């Protein structure tokens, strides 16, 4: 007999990007001043998601 | 056996072409460069903190 | 034993390098 069967495999997943300042602070300038004390966290997270 | 000399010459020319291709400024080794580049940026970020 | 059963024929004995002279049995 001749049998035809199916294999289903994942190749990729959805890309995504996060704005660090917009998620944490939004439009505030006072929040943006205090976020600078924590260092370069947003550049690392953007680099990893990229 | 009947075409031994042709195969020998093609083998030698292919080895020579690999030799020049590695010489004339290749990025084919770029996969080994990233393993160096990704670690140095990891340690520059630790010192900056 | 070298026989026509387990050998196959191609070309002349000039182009091959290292060829020898030997008898080949024919199973008839
Ligand atoms: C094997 O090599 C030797 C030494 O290089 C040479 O004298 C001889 O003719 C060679 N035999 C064959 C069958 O190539
Ligand atoms: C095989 O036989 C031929 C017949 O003349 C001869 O010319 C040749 O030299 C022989 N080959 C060897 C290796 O003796």
């Amino acid at each position: 007999s001749i049998s035809i069967t199916t294999e289903v495999m994942p190749v990729s997943m959805a890309k995504t990007s996060v704005d660090c300042n917009m998620y944490i602070c939004g439009d505030s300038t006072e929040c943006a001043n205090l976020l600078l004390q924590y260092g370069s966290f947003c550049t690392q997270l953007n680099r990893a998601l990229s | 056996y009947e075409n031994q000399k042709q195969i020998a010459n093609q083998f030698n020319k292919a080895i020579s072409q690999i030799q020049e291709s590695l010489t004339t400024t290749s990025t084919a080794l770029g996969k080994l460069q990233d393993v160096v580049n990704q670690n140095a940026q990891a340690l520059n970020t630790l010192v900056k903190q | 034993i070298i026989t026509t059963d387990n050998t196959f024929v191609s070309g002349n004995c000039d182009v091959v390098i290292g060829i020898i002279n030997n008898t080949v049995y024919d199973p008839l």
